[PDB]
């Protein structure tokens, strides 16, 4: 069993975040994996840290395993701004072979057990405040309204739906409203 | 990407591993607001489905197409069923998984998605403009859009968020271009192919 | 499998003769030894796991290179593989002590172990040290009787033997 | 070859588990009938020409073609070789019996004996009489009801071992 | 057996024709590759260990139902069984490249070896998987690409050797 | 068929090893070989039917015995097939050439050929005639070079040893 | 003792023949590899001392644990020994390229070696990793030309073979 | 068997010496000499059944009484098994002048020759007489001095090998 207790942590970017994931286990050997869920739920191995080995480390990734407490939370370092996603502390023993249950199973049939996931959130670093340039798209009896602004607080009739806030490339926010003006 | 199938139906849940000495092919099955879970697993060799204790035989099937190739099957589908199903098979250092598949249950129209063109002052104010292009009222809401050249096949392009409309879906994308800069849009219903959108000067 | 009853009825067999009054008497052998020999072998399977775990432990406290790369310990994948070896072995010597003779051993952990050590660069030292320690760990009467102890420790000098 | 020590074994091994509790029990209960195995062992070899030889008189007087001309025990040859052959079965079954487990018996005589038995020409349901007599002497020899001679065993149920016997005979008549 | 001359002289016989000029150009070409060919059967025996080890280790790695009980490399004999099956097929390997033909491995390994495994029960797949890795990984020593092993040869092609022992451990994959 | 190749790896499959330093030295030798003995066996491809009729007019020369009635070459079919012999055994001394070794004709030219001869009335003496006359016929550097002729009339020689 | 020679003349008189011409081919090998692997063993005679030096530190160096007492070197004249069976080992190197074949090393190094090392305690990685330390040391030219070089290392990796 | 090398190996073994500088170049001497030595075994074997034949028959012709009835050469049957040992004994020298060492003869060919002759009643006389008219061919055949035939080869001394093809007819007469 896999519990990762807090999900959708937030953390800006060139930061350090740590996913504290911890889990029950009866298997004398093991590994615990992380992987990261994109959005488009590719889920994506991250870093591998057994239970005899030790704290693993994979550049950017790095983990602090532990054995009594069975805290082998992640650590990502120097986030960098497509590092947001939604990841899992996975708990399997594929290449165990002494120390589990007496099933006649050659652990490429064992699961993967999972945690719940956190997602991750790479806010943007903090930065002098950016006026946004105003662009409303019409074509079609369609109105769209894209607004360099920053924070997440631009705070811009047949209908007219949520606009969308993303982090732009540029370490900033881009936002589209679009509905069938400037407050930032 | 996405399986739309009606309730008391079957599914068909092929996915990309294209692992040739496998011996164990698994299903897992993340609900999206729960942990990723195994169903079953699928002993290639033998061709036997191992179904989760306190399971009923019949529900999931491991189909053989080709020659290293696998589809979950499902029969009677609910509304539990659905969710993202993966394929996993262990790999040296950890288990590889496939892009995985959503699996979305109806209860039981034309739910392409309708692509709403904006061609773009920009270029008169900062010489670089953005090409947004809207998809309205699609089912599911499982799609992808983004942009490439036609000389080339992943442009970085800023996706907006999914927003559901009455029962249906809505999502835009834009890319602020410094060309023919298409839009490609992979759906699940589309004129079988994914879509694809054409942006001139 | 070499065992007593195996022995005398390979020998009958060979000699084309049928069961005599020495072969009746080395059953009668079988008979009274069994007692020693299976609550030996109960125990060892009733406390298997600890046992190789620490029988484990001392063949990598006292042999500390093989967690050098390149080693037989290099991981935890093939210290794991370790334990499961000292395991198998353990097994094998709970199926000696079952049946009255060296058969499983000789048949499954001992036959071609050389070859496959040999060529898995597996040190013969590193198995030799762990059924040492699991034999002079034996405690009599804690762990069990003393002819039960005769019979593991002769099964696990065997081992030792046939490793050295 | 394997007893039934070692046939636990290999069923333990083939599930890579420890000789569980029950198999022990039932190898302590097997030590247990130790004494009455090698009784009934001595039983058997103490009258194993009795038992051979009754058992071919019998499959012949039942089929008196045998000794007839064509007949496979006609010729003092071919009988000396189905009196020996009867004796090597007695031999096997005598050999399982001690054992405990069946292994020695179809490893060494029954593996092929069909064959062997049907290139040569021997009957197999002459052949199949002969080890029922067999069976139904040693059986009595195990249970010392064999009217013709009583072995002095302390009392009590040799049953078990009796079924072993018959078991192994009915192996051999399977296995032709 | 044969090797590349005898070959091309078995070849010529069927024809009752003395060798002709092609044939010996093609044997001249052996001859003038005969040091690349001396390179690589050094690089093939000089890490025949750590080729039949590495080959046997990786098809257990990809498939640990060979080591799990009732598999066919549990049980150190059938392990060393293993490591020994796979020395003998590189060994017959390197006499083939040595020999430029592959006549003394198809006459002395391959010649009965499907059955015989098929009767030990010997998976084929296993044994093609660990073939198909021992021609990995003695191709790689052809080329002198081992990334943990360069054996010094002056700088040339030997893809013809390299395709060559790819090419004999096909036809020992192809004989299972 | 013998040649250095086969005798090297026979020998170390006798004794179940890899191809060592010895083998190798062995096909470095065969390598050394080939230039005189591939002439030799060019120069007798291309003029094998030239010498073949000369051993031939050689042989029956030296036996004018061997046209009377009842003996091997009686009539045009049996002198045909004499010198249809002398071809055979001058292509096996090619393939011998070719290989580098007596194996094509161990195998296929004298092999059985001492009991084919006699039950047939073919004296070795005939042969032996034919090949001694190609022996001393060939000359040095008129014919093949002089490594060439070496093995040249080392094989003849050799058909000659198993036909006296 | 496995050559060039002894396996080609051992052949011929197992099939009861004189010397062919693959076997004078074979010697001609010999005689092509003979400047090479003489040059090797000529310069390991007059290096040895050091090259073993060598060879038995990064043994140790390799496996420090050999030091640990009931182990082999735990003692100066263990570590003599092991030196000397180093010594040992180059000098049946030297004797293997001086012959051509493995033959020295087989009779007087290898055979029984398994047997004497395992009743001894002596790890056979250690000789493997100073036959290693000694094969990955060598430089061309600047130990020796590149086809000494070759033989050189060749032995070298035989003697690791029949260690692994 | 051991060759010039293994007996120079052997030699540095008994002092457990590396390879002296001088037993090195007399190693590199042998080589040097190593195509006349080849052409002196291809000489030799070329006219073995020239040499046996020669060596037979002299020393019949010398002792007639060899072929007199109760002679050693008398009856067919007698006088193949004295072309035999002949050729044998040739083929025993032929090995030693390849090998350049005497190891080969004494081991397989005069090793107990000289007691199962005395058994079989074999006249070491005569033997000695054949073994000796051998030495003398051979020796012929090594200079190309035989009258009858002669074999091309380049002009040089080859009074070293003659020397030692008559050393190794002399070990095996002091053997008889
Ligand atoms: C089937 C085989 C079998 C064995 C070989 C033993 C091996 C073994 N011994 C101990 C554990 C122990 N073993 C002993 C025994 C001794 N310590 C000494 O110093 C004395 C010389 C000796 C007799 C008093 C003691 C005192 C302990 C408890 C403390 C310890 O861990 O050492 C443990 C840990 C679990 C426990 O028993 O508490 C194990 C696995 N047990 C088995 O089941
Ligand atoms: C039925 C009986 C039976 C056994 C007894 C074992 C024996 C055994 N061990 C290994 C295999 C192995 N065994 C070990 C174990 C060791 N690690 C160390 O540090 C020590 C030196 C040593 C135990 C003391 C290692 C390390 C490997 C893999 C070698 C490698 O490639 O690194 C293998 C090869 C197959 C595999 O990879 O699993 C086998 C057959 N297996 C059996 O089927
Ligand atoms: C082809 C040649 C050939 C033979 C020579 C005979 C030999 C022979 N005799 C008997 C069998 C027998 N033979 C005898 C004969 C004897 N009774 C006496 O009082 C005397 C001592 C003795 C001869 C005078 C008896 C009594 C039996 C029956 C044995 C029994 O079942 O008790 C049997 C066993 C089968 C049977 O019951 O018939 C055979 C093979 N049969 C052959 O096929
Ligand atoms: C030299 C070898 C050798 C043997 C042959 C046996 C002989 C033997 N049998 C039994 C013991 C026994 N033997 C039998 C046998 C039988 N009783 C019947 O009524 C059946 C007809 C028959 C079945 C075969 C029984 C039933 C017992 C149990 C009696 C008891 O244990 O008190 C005992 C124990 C003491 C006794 O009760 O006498 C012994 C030593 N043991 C040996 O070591
Ligand atoms: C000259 C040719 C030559 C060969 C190629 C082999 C072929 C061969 N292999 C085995 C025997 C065997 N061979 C294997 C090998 C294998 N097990 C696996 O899991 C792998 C897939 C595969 C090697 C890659 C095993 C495990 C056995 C023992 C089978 C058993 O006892 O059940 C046997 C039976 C005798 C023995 O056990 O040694 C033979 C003849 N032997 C030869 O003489
Ligand atoms: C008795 C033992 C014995 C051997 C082991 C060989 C050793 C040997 N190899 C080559 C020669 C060679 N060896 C190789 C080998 C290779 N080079 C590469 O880059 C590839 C990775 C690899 C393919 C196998 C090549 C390509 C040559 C040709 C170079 C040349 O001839 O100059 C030569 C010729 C001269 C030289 O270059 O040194 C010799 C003597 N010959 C023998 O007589
Ligand atoms: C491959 C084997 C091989 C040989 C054995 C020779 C054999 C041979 N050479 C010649 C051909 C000839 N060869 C020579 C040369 C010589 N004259 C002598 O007396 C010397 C011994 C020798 C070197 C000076 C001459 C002079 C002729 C023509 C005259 C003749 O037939 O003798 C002929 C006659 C037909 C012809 O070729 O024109 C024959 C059969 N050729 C071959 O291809
Ligand atoms: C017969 C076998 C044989 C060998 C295996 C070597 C082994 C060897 N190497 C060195 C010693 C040395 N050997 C070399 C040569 C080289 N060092 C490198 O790192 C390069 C890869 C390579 C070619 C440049 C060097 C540079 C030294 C001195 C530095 C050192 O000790 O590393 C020494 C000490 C004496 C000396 O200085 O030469 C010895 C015995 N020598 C032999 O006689
Ligand atoms: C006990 C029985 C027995 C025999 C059957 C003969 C058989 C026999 N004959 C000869 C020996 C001989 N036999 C002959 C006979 C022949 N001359 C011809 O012109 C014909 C071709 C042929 C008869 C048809 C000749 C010529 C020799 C001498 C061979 C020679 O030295 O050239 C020899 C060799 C010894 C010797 O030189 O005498 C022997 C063993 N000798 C025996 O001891
Ligand atoms: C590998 C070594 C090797 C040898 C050297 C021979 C040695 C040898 N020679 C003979 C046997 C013989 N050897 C001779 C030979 C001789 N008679 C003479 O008059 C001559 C003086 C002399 C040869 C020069 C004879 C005549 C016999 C037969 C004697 C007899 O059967 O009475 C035998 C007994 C078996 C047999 O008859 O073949 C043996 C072992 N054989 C071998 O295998
Ligand atoms: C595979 C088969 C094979 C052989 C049969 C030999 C054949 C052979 N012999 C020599 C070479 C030689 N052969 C002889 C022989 C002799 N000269 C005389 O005058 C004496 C009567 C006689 C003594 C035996 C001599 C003296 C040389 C030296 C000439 C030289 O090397 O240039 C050479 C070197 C080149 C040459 O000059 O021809 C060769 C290749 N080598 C081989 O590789
Ligand atoms: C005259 C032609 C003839 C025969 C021969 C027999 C042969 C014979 N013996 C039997 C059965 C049999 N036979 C013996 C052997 C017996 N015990 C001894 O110790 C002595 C000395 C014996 C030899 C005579 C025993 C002990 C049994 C067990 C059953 C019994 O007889 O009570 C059975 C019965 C098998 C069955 O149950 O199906 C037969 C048919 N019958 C015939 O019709
Ligand atoms: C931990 C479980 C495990 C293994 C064991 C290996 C087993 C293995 N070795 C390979 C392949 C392989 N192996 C070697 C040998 C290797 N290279 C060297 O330089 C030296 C000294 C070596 C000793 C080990 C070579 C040289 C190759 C050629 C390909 C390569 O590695 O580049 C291949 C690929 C075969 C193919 O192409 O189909 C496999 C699967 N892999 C695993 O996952
Ligand atoms: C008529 C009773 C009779 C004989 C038979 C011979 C037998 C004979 N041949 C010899 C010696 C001998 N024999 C041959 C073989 C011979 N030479 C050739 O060139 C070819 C092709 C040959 C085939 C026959 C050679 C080469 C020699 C070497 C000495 C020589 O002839 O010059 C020697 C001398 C041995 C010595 O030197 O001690 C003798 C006695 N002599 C006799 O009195």
């Amino acid at each position: 069993k896999v519990t990762q207790a807090q999900s959708s942590v937030s953390m800006p970017v060139r930061k350090a975040v740590t996913l504290n994931c911890l889990y029950e286990t009866s298997w004398w050997s093991y590994y615990i994996f992380w992987y990261k869920q994109l959005p488009s739920k590719e889920m994506i191995f991250l870093i591998r840290q057994g239970s005899d080995e030790q704290n693993a480390k994979s550049g950017r990734y790095s983990v602090n395993f532990k054995k009594a407490a069975k805290s082998v939370a992640l650590t990502i370092s120097a986030l960098q701004l497509e590092d947001s996603a939604k990841y899992f502390c996975a708990l399997g023993a594929p290449h165990t072979y002494w120390g589990i249950s007496t099933d006649l199973s050659s652990w490429d049939t064992r699961q993967m057990f999972f945690g719940t996931g956190i997602k991750l959130f790479v806010e943007p670093r903090s930065q002098p405040h950016t006026k946004p340039s105003v662009f409303v798209m019409k074509n079609g009896t369609n109105v769209a309204c894209l607004v360099e602004f920053y924070p997440k607080d631009i705070r811009i009739k047949i209908t007219e739906f949520d606009p969308a806030i993303v982090i732009s490339p540029s370490g900033k926010y881009n936002a589209v409203k679009l509905g069938k003006s400037v407050q930032h | 990407k996405s399986v739309t199938r009606p309730t008391r139906s079957s599914a068909e849940i092929t996915c990309d591993l294209t692992v040739i000495n496998a011996f164990y092919i698994h299903w897992y099955l993340h609900q999206e607001g729960k942990a990723p879970q195994r169903l079953l697993y699928y002993d290639v060799s033998n061709s036997k489905d191992v179904l989760e204790s306190g399971l009923s035989p019949g529900k999931y099937y491991t189909h053989t197409p080709r020659r290293w190739s696998w589809i979950l099957i499902l029969r009677n589908l609910i509304e539990n069923d659905s969710g993202v199903y993966y394929c996993a098979t262990w790999d040296r250092p950890s288990k590889l998984f496939g892009s995985g598949t959503t699996l979305v249950v109806t209860d039981k129209a034309d739910v392409s998605p309708k692509p709403t063109i904006f061609l773009p002052a920009e270029t008169k104010l900062q010489k670089a403009g953005t090409y947004l292009c809207l998809l309205e009222k699609f089912f599911p809401d499982v799609i992808k859009i983004h942009w490439q050249e036609k000389k080339s096949n992943i442009l970085g392009s800023q996706e907006g968020n999914t927003m559901k409309t009455n029962d249906t879906y809505m999502k835009f994308s834009w890319l602020t271009v410094p060309k023919e800069h298409r839009c490609i849009v992979r759906h699940e219903n589309n004129k079988g192919v994914d879509q694809e959108i054409i942006f001139p000067p | 499998m070499k065992s007593v009853i195996t022995t005398t009825i390979s020998a009958a067999d060979a000699a084309g003769r049928f069961p005599s009054s020495s072969d009746l008497e080395s059953v009668q052998g079988n008979i009274q030894r069994a007692a020693s020999r299976l609550e030996a072998a109960e125990k060892l399977a009733g406390n298997h796991e600890a046992v190789v775990k620490e029988a484990g432990d001392a063949c990598f406290a006292k042999y500390p290179y093989l967690k050098n790369p390149g080693e037989a310990g290099d991981s935890q994948e093939k210290i794991n593989k370790c334990y499961r070896d000292i395991d198998h072995y353990m097994r094998l010597i709970n199926y000696s002590l079952v049946v009255g003779g060296t058969g499983p051993l000789d048949e499954w952990g001992i036959a071609g172990a050389r070859e496959v050590y040999r060529a898995l660069n597996l040190p013969g030292s590193s198995y030799i040290a762990a059924f040492v320690f699991t034999r002079d760990r034996l405690c009599v009467p804690r762990d069990m009787s003393a002819q039960a102890a005769v019979e593991f420790s002769g099964a696990l000098d065997y081992v030792i033997n046939s490793l050295c | 070859m394997l007893d039934a020590f070692s046939r636990v074994v290999v069923n333990s091994d083939s599930k890579a588990a420890y000789v569980s509790g029950s198999d022990l029990q039932a190898l302590k209960t097997f030590i247990a009938d130790g004494n009455k195995r090698l009784d009934a062992v001595n039983s058997i070899v103490s009258n194993a020409s009795c038992i051979v030889s009754d058992a071919v008189s019998g499959m012949i007087c039942e089929n008196p073609g045998l000794i007839a001309p064509g007949g496979n025990c006609y010729t003092n040859r071919r009988m000396a070789a189905c009196l020996r052959d009867g004796e090597i079965i007695l031999r096997y079954t005598s050999y399982a019996l001690l054992a405990g487990d069946s292994s020695v018996l179809e490893d060494r005589c029954l593996n092929g004996l069909k064959e062997t038995y049907i290139a040569l020409g021997v009957p197999t349901n002459s052949t199949a009489r002969a080890v029922s007599i067999m069976k139904s002497s040693a059986v009595a020899f195990i249970s010392n009801t064999a009217p013709q001679r009583k072995m002095a065993t302390a009392a009590g149920d040799c049953s078990a071992l009796s079924s072993e016997v018959a078991s192994y005979c009915d192996k051999v008549s399977a296995a032709i």
